[PDB]
């Protein structure tokens, strides 16, 4: 009676544990991958991250400058 | 009693002597057992029969749960968490079953020692030998794993034991 009205079967806890373990393992793998990607992006500068501004080339004036040699 | 398997818990045929009175004096033990029977065993038996018939009026069943076999730790990938979870649960169940096997053998040994009397040293050799074998196997499997034991540590211990055995065999063959 106690088992029938207060508890469930073993398979429920078993499969809930499986799902929880899958989620946690995926999160750990993602954390490691994110750290490695951050290291590579900061070292190389070839990714979307750690982009530091340079002078906009639209500010340059392309006209004759009263002197032939610029 | 049918409540347990006679092969799992063996017993000798229990040969008992016959009463051979030598004198005409009536022994008090027999009379005391007769009055004990009349005053105790009959009412207890009647109450038991009443309770048993009440239980027979309401008969229902429960079952032993069967467990499938799953791949063990020896065929799990390094980081495949689901397979290690299943293998760990299976290994823990096997560990419990082995503990109960050792318990059964120990019960056999204790019953033999009590039953044999003054000749237990000679008449309980088989039980002692069985307990020695089972204890050796259990010690090889599970000793020194620690409180944080796991299937991986048991596999590591077995691998180291097999490496030592292989080295010793190669050394003895190449002697
Ligand atoms: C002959 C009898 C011998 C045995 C006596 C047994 C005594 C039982 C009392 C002990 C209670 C144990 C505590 C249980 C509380 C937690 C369990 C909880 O999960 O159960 C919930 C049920 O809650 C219970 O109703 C709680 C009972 C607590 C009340 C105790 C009774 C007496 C308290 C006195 C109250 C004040 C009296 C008035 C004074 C003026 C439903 O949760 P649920 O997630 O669905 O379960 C899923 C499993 N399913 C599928 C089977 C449903």
């Amino acid at each position: 009676w106690i088992a029938r009205t207060f508890y469930d079967g073993p398979e429920k806890n078993y499969e809930k544990t499986m799902a929880i373990l899958q989620i946690e393992a995926e999160k750990a793998e993602l954390r490691l991958k994110e750290l490695e990607v951050r290291r590579l992006m900061r070292a190389r500068g070839d990714g979307p991250w750690y982009q530091y501004p340079t002078i906009d080339k639209a500010l340059i004036d392309h006209s004759p400058k009263t002197t032939p040699d610029n | 009693p049918d409540s347990w398997d006679k092969d799992v818990y063996p017993e000798p045929p229990r040969r008992t002597p016959a009463p051979a009175p030598q004198t005409s004096l009536p022994n008090p033990v027999t009379y005391l057992t007769k009055i004990f029977d009349l005053l105790v065993d009959r009412p207890v038996t009647l109450a038991r029969e009443f309770i048993e018939q009440q239980h027979a009026k309401n008969r229902y069943y429960y079952y032993h749960r069967e467990f499938r076999r799953v791949p063990d730790i020896t065929e799990c990938e390094e980081k495949d968490i689901l397979c290690m979870f299943e293998a760990e649960m299976q290994w823990r169940r096997d560990y419990k079953v082995d503990q109960e096997i050792v318990n059964i053998i120990q019960e056999r040994l204790k019953a033999c020692q009590q039953r044999e009397g003054e000749s237990y040293r000679q008449n309980c050799a088989k039980e002692l030998e069985q307990f020695t074998q089972v204890s050796k196997a259990f010690q090889d499997r599970y000793s020194d794993l620690g409180a944080h034991y796991s299937a991986r540590k048991c596999l590591a211990k077995q691998k180291q034991r097999m490496l030592a055995e292989r080295k010793a065999a190669k050394e003895a063959a190449a002697a």
